[PDB]
């Protein structure tokens, strides 16, 4: 039971599945050989690996994950470089050619001849584990298979199996910064089409963590490494009440419940408190007191929407390792005492609390430190409404002179899905300002 | 991490049968966590418990964990067999009929240096057990000297738990001969308690197989017992029973020490690790009569004690004396020259349990030495 | 590779619950006998 | 004899369930084998009130474990007095409740209360004489206040005449544990009081409030809150196991509690409570206990007595007393503080005293208390429930399940009755 | 109540007995003035050393009596007695010392 | 100011949302306090 | 009849620190709690101010309340410092600050509520209570604000009893802080209306005491808490030991109270030799009693010389005949009848009981309600209208609730207090 199945699709989700899943080896004593050590392990017992891997014959612990990419050229290193023993030869999926930033690409020409594959091995690992409770689906949104192949599985997804969870993280667009020109097209026509098929979208920027890794870890210019590890490490410590022991156990079936008040409102940024270097942490104590306040900053926050000006709707406190509630509830307390942290005037209980009782482990080569305390506030707030207007505003300056649209609707698109993409992307604008 | 894993058994008395079991323990972050091995899953958590150290565990041990006696039989995997067969090596540890008086000494220099005791007897050694024993010696000169020196009086033969057993002691007893023991290297227990070469004060093996054969011809595997146990049942015989609080941290060489300078001598002994429903078939006489008797009952099947038999020599002072009150503070504030009043503490786990009723001195010796 | 971050000792199971709950004065009855004055006896026995 | 049927539905009550069958089995010295090991011959003549046994002398608690996930069932399981329980007195499902009083209650709870009711009636017939049902849930959950409300609901519907015994934790007034807890728990108040006859409230910054104020510890966890819950929950039914001088079952004890049955909520508290560091210059005598009981800082329910008169006063007691003692104090203690009583009832106190005191302490005191100033908590959550309910905010999870919108509005206006004639009876 | 009697561990019920063994964690900086306080398993007490000044630490007199046990003269037991006498024969009372017996008290 | 009457127990002070830093990101509204990198021009 | 002890600040609390001290090793109580004495005569009332747990260990009842964190660790760190109950030690966060406002009006207001329930706990578990005990400063800002407003609510909830004030009154010689007046007019002005018995020290006069009476070389404030102690436990011990005549802690307040606002006394201790003089000296009644009314035996800077005693007390503790101690009251009525009033006959009050303290064979206690105290009153009005007529240090009070009025008032009331005791000469 308390199984997950996790959807790699396009180049982030499938870089963020190589160190999400190095992760998930180290808390476990998974060798990267998808076995345990020479014995330092029991003749059989311990099933808290149940969540991520499955139990065969001879001992072998493979991943419940799917590795999707058009482009063969990025599977093809997982394939080939020091994990190439742990994943299941038919778990990595890939096709003739990329979709080169288009929606049209892997939505409808491209996307249609490899989602019956996919559905298959999502129907064999299905029937391999009893209880499910839901997805972690990881794609980009300016790309152009984790924007359109990610999109086209989750109208598949939510027929074939209807109540199941759907839980997003989707590498979004940050404001200042950007990679492709003609990514606002396809983030809004992929932000149309996952609305009514997904209920949890954690967004998170790749300029903000930018700053982070500027911030605590003592480090100058990274790179997309020093990255994913911090996205899987947030992504462990969410999914970590399932398989670990804690006080207040957290399902994944609670986000929904708690963090979404309406339909069209489901959209809550994460944020990792005690993220530091070693050389930083040496100087400081490692409290729930500051690790509480830590993840109300603008400075250790994801995407860059100056929470100042928002209105938190819905937190969810997710603590990990040495805490005891007293102190947790004195900072709550704390915290909600004072009056710069606006919330929305029909929420007067804001708060959902989840106790672990299991450190976070570290991974030789992150530049993230040992510590005792962890906690992953997954926060939804008003503040993204101007993420939203920005994004879309270089849609209404793109699409004022119809350029880069004949790449769109020379390939099984319609010149009316723009307009009505953008239509309902400011009916989504028009509902986030009337619950503030 | 690095936890140690074991592979238990247990007993159930309701169903007769053995449940094998597997319990990790947590070095440091001091937890147990138990696995079953027949209808594989899990059986207790990661739960912090108390009683359970490192010295205690090792093969053929019984353990208390959460109110039942299992037994170890095997490590679980060949990490830990590589991280504790290194430091858990049994040899024997003789006694010769000399220094059977000037045994608490040789105890005493045994717990110093870092031994665990695990089992002790006291026994004479037939003519025939006398000649398989020094068959190395066979047709050498000193022959008969030794054969009738072995078979003189009581021998105390008890095992040893070090690493690197057989050779530190061979290094603590030194050279056979006592004059070079004297001479050449002293504050060995030859120097100390032997006078000829004949007149020995211990003997030990110095290798594995002969150290295995030896403890083949002393202690059968289990059920029959090879020697005697030189039980005097006398009119004057009493008990007492050191608490495995006591042997812990070897309290059982000055026991012995301060049990022969008082002039009471002892007759025999023997090393038990008792069960639970042999114990609460010998305490259920102090059930109402004691203020707490539940955790005085789980005191002494939490190890292995040492039940011995003593008989009053000593005029005008009985041992009922000698052990004194059983309340180890009336001891202190009354007798402090009495056994309570200077070995045990806190009335729970005190020294020793002397027998309380002078017509039942015949009856627990002869339960101790023939029942069990 | 190190600890860092201020420990908080604590138990989960509930001993402290237990050991709190155990009232520290017949805890050492347990382990001993009390030792009080004797003048004390003989007023308590004869204005109490 | 006076045998009693434990319940226990959610994870919180599953947890306090662990720890009660951890800390009644030490009162008659039950080892976590299952056989009996114990000092006195006064706690295995009495062992019918909670313990069934089998063949062999080995004795197995009468509660029936119910929880909509698995999860939990492994750590009470795994845990040091897991083995006691029966292995098919774990009822459990598929999937979660997620805190909703829909799903747990309508849909994937709808499938389980057959399942329990397989066992609890059972183990009703069995006993020779039932005393009634109690139940340890949490109410800002989804399983404990779906499955264990209509539990509530389907017991009384085939045992009209056996008293119901509920542990209703219930949310904490400053700091929340669940965004959607006003609904989970107006909407099972709404159905506890057409079917209990006795609920006492639990608070959790309340035990937070005890174990940092008036016990000095520094890191209280989860575990010595469901020890002093436990600890006082054992306390009301001493005399149906113990013998004494004033016994008082659980019938006994709701006839002098309650004077209307709209009117069963209570507010329990616990006597000896002292810092183990003070624990040298305090005294356990009766005008000690008498004084602890009715302070503010030991009181679960965390409200305060100033802003409402008690309605009906109960003390059970143990340990040698004497009653002559306990008939001053209480007389006493009515007397000086006339203004916060009623004036209607001649005698608000019960009083009844058991002989053998808890293991660890030589004189010990249970206070359940029917209190006016119970209505505090109703109007915080009646607050937060017209803060969030006012538009129809989170419909759309309580229509998903067949929960219709009218159901919320009687369900407050039948919650909110319990306000507005609760200040004509004071 | 002397000297003497200042050295046995059960000593006789006479002599004050020292405050017991703290560790100490000042205020001052802290959140709260934590004490682990050992407390003497009864007959493991010990006789009272320093009534002077602060158990502290420290901070110009005797806090312990002068006649350290190294050096010899403790003599004169005769002479020790009638101090505690004579301080036991300010504590009679009026009531004791007219109406008590046969008359007064010689 | 100074002449309104408070408990100075209940003065902790602006809490963990009062200010943000310039970001790292841009040349335009740079924190000094690491390095700017350069800005290159045509 | 049992006392209920309040310290309030660092001096009263050090105060009470030592008189705890006397009481204690008079009663024969160890350190830690139990009992160590020899005599019957120290259990029979040790219910007056001590308590009996589980254990045998007794526990006083003081309740400890200051505003100063720190002066816990100089009380439980202290000697005799372990007996007391950690539940009783309340105080909060900040300081005092030394100010008035600060202790008594708007810190303080959330520090009364909580330490009138430990009071509640102590005085309500008790047979039969007498009165109050207060060790405090008057020119600190916790001793003299603090304690005010635990007078002032202590005297509306139990009206019926009597109340022992032991405060420090300021001296000029030793000036140990800048705002020592406007402390000192700030706290009489609410301890004239309630409190019915107020024993004045001055820090002076047990300087002059320790240096002409005792002869020491460095007298510390040990020696002068040791002083202040010696009187504190000699006003009630007839309520602890038997004697022929008795005066429990309501007769004085008869005896020594003729009118309702004069009761301000001056203490005073006789027997004090040299330091090694002691050899010297006869230990008779006369010579005690030649010494008790000298002028610079007393423990407050105003002169009896430059007025008149309206009422003085005698406490005895000893096995001393009746005739020499009233022929010697007797004596020093007669041939000081210029320092007596004319409107009573007979002015001394006389008590004898049958313990002396420990380390002596006979002692006592002088107290004395004469009108020479005004003096010291009209000092302190002085140094009140010096400062405050240019309105020198007013921004740390009218910073935090307070009027000009206020201060006006309180130099009236001083006044008016000075006419009253004037006026009877
Ligand atoms: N945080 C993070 N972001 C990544 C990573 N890899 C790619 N991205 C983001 O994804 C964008 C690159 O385009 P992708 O969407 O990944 O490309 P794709 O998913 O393969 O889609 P196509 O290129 O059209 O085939 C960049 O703008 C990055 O912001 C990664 O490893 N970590
Ligand atoms: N006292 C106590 N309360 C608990 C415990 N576990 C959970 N709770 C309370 O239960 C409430 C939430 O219940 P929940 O976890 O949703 O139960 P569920 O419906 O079964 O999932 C929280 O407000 C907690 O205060 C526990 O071990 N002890
Ligand atoms: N007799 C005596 N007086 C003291 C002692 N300590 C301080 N004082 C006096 O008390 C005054 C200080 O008052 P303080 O207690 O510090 O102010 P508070 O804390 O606000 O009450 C000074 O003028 C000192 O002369 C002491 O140990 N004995
Ligand atoms: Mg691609």
């Amino acid at each position: 039971m308390r199984e997950c199945i996790s959807i790699h699709v396009g180049q982030a989700g499938v870089q963020i599945g190589n160190a999400c899943w190095e992760l998930y080896c180290l808390e476990h004593g998974i060798q990267p050989d998808g076995q345990m050590p020479s014995d330092k392990t029991i003749g059989g017992g311990d099933d808290s690996f149940n969540t991520f891997f499955s139990e065969t014959g001879a001992g072998k612990h493979v991943p419940r994950a799917v590795f999707v990419d058009l482009e063969p050229t990025v599977v093809d290193e997982v394939r080939t470089g020091t994990y190439r023993q742990l994943f299941h030869p038919e778990q990595l999926i890939t096709g003739k050619e990329d979709a080169a930033n288009n929606y049209a690409r892997g939505h409808y020409t491209i996307g249609k001849e490899i989602v019956d594959l996919v559905l298959d091995r999502i129907r064999k690992l299905a029937d391999l584990c009893t209880g499910l409770q839901g997805f972690l689906i990881f794609h980009s949104f300016g790309g152009g298979t984790g924007s359109g192949f990610a999109s086209l599985l989750m109208e598949r997804l939510s027929v074939d199996y209807g109540k199941k969870s759907k839980l997003e993280f989707a590498i979004y667009p940050a404001p200042q910064v950007s990679t492709a020109v003609v990514e606002p097209y396809n983030s809004i026509l992929t932000t149309h089409t996952t609305l009514e098929h997904s209920d949890c979208a954690f967004m998170v920027d790749n300029e903000a963590i930018y700053d982070i890794c500027r911030r605590n870890l003592d480090i100058e210019r990274p790179t997309y490494t020093n990255l994913n590890r911090l996205i899987g490490q947030i992504v462990s410590s969410i999914t970590a009440s399932l398989r670990f022991d804690g006080a207040l156990n957290v399902d994944l079936t609670e986000f929904q419940t708690n963090l979404v008040p309406y339909p069209r409102i489901h959209f809550p940024l994460a944020t990792y408190a005690p993220v530091i270097s070693a050389e930083k942490a040496y100087h400081e104590q490692l409290s729930v007191a500051e690790i509480t306040n830590a993840c109300f900053e603008p400075a250790n926050q994801m995407v860059k929407c100056d929470p100042r000006h928002g209105k938190y709707m819905a937190c969810c406190m997710l603590y990990r390792g040495d805490v005891v509630p007293k102190d947790v509830n004195a900072a709550i307390a704390t915290i909600k005492t004072k009056r710069t942290i606006q919330f929305v005037d029909w929420c007067p209980t804001g708060f959902k609390v989840g106790i672990n009782y299991q450190p976070p482990t570290v991974v030789p080569g992150g530049d993230l430190a040992k510590v005792q305390r962890a906690v992953c506030m997954l926060s939804n707030t008003t503040a993204i409404a101007e993420a939203w207007a920005r994004l879309d505003h270089k849609l209404d300056l793109m699409y004022a002179k119809r350029a880069f649209v004949h790449w769109y609707v020379g390939e099984g698109m319609e010149e009316g899905e723009f307009s009505e993409a953008r239509e309902d992307l400011a009916a989504l604008e028009k509902d986030y300002e009337e619950v503030g | 991490s690095e936890r140690f894993v074991f592979i238990a058994e247990w007993f159930d008395p309701n169903a007769s049968l053995f449940r094998r079991y597997e319990l990790l323990f947590y070095p440091g972050d001091g937890s147990v966590e138990m696995h079953d091995v027949k209808n594989h899953r899990t059986f207790l958590k990661r739960t912090k418990y108390e009683d359970l150290h490192l010295e205690d565990l090792f093969i053929g041990n019984k353990v208390n964990i959460f109110s039942r006696q299992l037994v170890l039989l095997d490590y679980g995997d060949q990490y830990t067999a590589r991280q504790l067969g290194s430091k858990k090596e049994k040899t024997l540890a003789l006694i010769k009929p000399d220094a059977v008086s000037k045994a608490g000494e040789i105890i005493e220099i045994i717990n110093k240096a870092g031994f665990t005791l695990t089992k002790l007897k006291m026994m004479t050694l037939s003519r025939k057990e006398a000649t398989d024993f020094h068959i190395d010696h066979q047709s050498r000169p000193f022959l008969n000297e030794l054969i009738q020196f072995i078979t003189s009086g009581p021998i105390i033969a008890m095992e040893i738990l070090r690493d690197d057993a057989v050779c530190e002691w061979k290094r603590l007893l030194g050279p056979a001969n006592s004059g070079l023991a004297r001479t050449d290297a002293p504050e060995s227990i030859r120097a100390l308690f032997g006078t000829d070469g004949i007149k020995n004060a211990a003997h030990g093996p110095d290798s594995f197989a002969c150290a295995a054969r030896e403890m083949e011809l002393f202690f059968p595997s289990s059920g029959v017992c090879g020697p005697a146990n030189t039980a005097k049942f006398t009119n004057c015989t009493t008990c007492c029973i050191v608490k495995p609080h006591a042997v812990s941290e070897g309290l059982l060489g000055k026991i012995l020490m301060t049990i022969r300078d008082a002039g009471f001598e002892i007759s025999a002994m023997q090393m038990f690790n008792m069960d639970r429903i042999n114990v609460e078939e010998f305490y259920e006489v102090y059930k109402g009569v004691v203020s707490e008797y539940n955790e005085m009952v789980t005191e002494m099947y939490s190890g292995p004690c040492v039940a011995m038999e003593i008989q009053q020599t000593n005029p005008t002072m009985t041992f009922r004396e000698f052990c004194g009150p059983a309340d180890p503070e009336i001891a202190r504030h009354l007798r402090p020259g009495t056994l309570r009043a200077i070995f045990g503490k806190t009335k729970i786990q005190n020294a020793v349990h002397c027998t309380d009723l002078p017509e039942d001195g015949l009856l627990e010796v002869q339960y101790f030495f023939k029942i069990l | 590779f190190n600890l860092y971050g201020i420990p908080t000792p604590h138990f989960n199971d509930g001993r402290n619950m237990a050991k709190t709950l155990h009232w520290l004065h017949e805890l050492q009855m347990k382990r001993g006998a009390k030792i009080v004055s004797k003048r004390v006896d003989d007023f308590k026995e004869k204005f109490q | 004899m006076r045998e009693i049927v434990h319940l226990q539905a959610g994870q919180c009550g599953n947890q306090i369930g662990a720890k009660f069958w951890e800390v009644i089995s030490d009162e008659h010295g039950i080892d976590p084998t299952g056989t009996y090991h114990g000092d006195s011959d006064l706690q295995l003549e009495r062992i019918n009130v909670y313990y069934n046994e089998a063949t062999g002398g080995k004795y197995v608690p009468r509660a029936v474990l119910v929880d909509l996930e698995p999860g939990t069932m492994d750590s009470v399981r795994s845990g040091p007095f897991g083995q006691i329980f029966r292995p098919d007195n774990f009822v459990f499902g598929q999937s979660g409740a997620g805190n909703n009083w829909a799903k747990g209650h309508y849909t994937e709870g709808a499938e389980l209360v057959d399942s329990v009711l397989d066992v609890v009636r059972k183990e009703a017939e069995s006993c020779d004489c039932l005393q009634g049902f109690q139940l340890t849930h949490s109410l800002g959950g989804g399983t404990g206040s779906g499955m264990g409300t209509l539990l509530i609901s389907k017991i009384r519907e085939e045992y009209p005449d056996r008293i119901m015994n509920t542990f209703s934790v219930v949310p904490s007034p400053k700091v929340s544990d669940t965004v959607v807890e006003p609904y989970n728990a107006t909407l099972s108040v709404h159905q506890l009081v057409e079917n209990t006859d006795e609920t006492y409230c639990i608070d959790n910054e309340a035990l937070y409030d005890i174990c940092f104020r008036t016990l000095k510890l520094t890191t209280p966890t989860y575990g010595d809150l469901n020890h002093l819950v436990s600890a006082t929950m054992s306390g009301v039914t001493t005399c149906l196991r113990f013998p004494g001088q004033l016994n008082a079952d659980l019938r006994k004890l709701a006839v002098n509690m309650v004077p209307f049955p709209r009117l069963h909520f209570f507010m329990p508290g616990f006597a000896p409570l002292t810092s183990r560091g003070s624990q040298q210059y305090r005294a356990l005598t009766v005008p000690e206990l008498t004084q602890q009981m009715f302070d503010a800082k030991n009181m679960m329910a965390a409200c305060d007595p100033r802003h409402g008169r008690y309605l009906t006063v109960a003390a059970v007691f143990r340990g040698r007393m004497s009653m002559k003692e306990v008939d001053e104090q209480m007389l006493n203690v009515q007397n000086k503080n006339s203004s916060y009583f009623v004036e209607w009832i001649p005698n608000n106190v019960k009083t009844a005293v058991c002989d053998i005191p808890p293991r660890g302490l030589k004189m010990s005191a249970t206070f359940i208390g029917n209190s006016t100033a119970i209505q505090e908590l109703f109007k915080r959550i009646s607050e937060q429930f017209t803060a969030m309910f006012r538009r129809k905010a989170f419909l759309h999870w309580y229509t998903g399940e067949g929960m219709d919108e009218m159901e919320f509005t009687e369900a407050e206006s039948n919650m909110n009755d319990l306000v507005s004639e609760y200040q004509q009876y004071q | 109540t002397g000297i003497k009697a200042r050295t046995q561990q059960p000593f006789p019920p006479t002599v004050p007995t020292k405050p017991y063994d703290t560790t100490v964690l000042k205020t001052r900086g802290n959140p709260y003035r934590y004490e682990l306080l050992d407390f003497p398993m009864d007959s493991k007490k010990k006789a009272l050393v320093w009534p002077g000044q602060r158990v502290y630490f420290d901070l110009k007199t005797f806090a312990p009596n002068t006649s350290l046990n190294s050096w010899d003269p403790i003599t004169s037991l005769k002479e020790v007695n009638i101090q505690r006498n004579l301080e036991k024969s300010h504590w009679i009372t009026s009531y004791n010392h007219d109406f008590t017996g046969l008359g007064p008290m010689n | 100011i100074k002449q309104t009457p408070v408990v100075l127990a209940m003065l902790k002070g602006p809490g963990p949302a009062k200010y943000l830093r310039p970001s790292c990101t841009g040349y335009i509204d740079h924190d000094v306090s690491m390095f700017q990198e350069p800005a290159y021009t045509l």
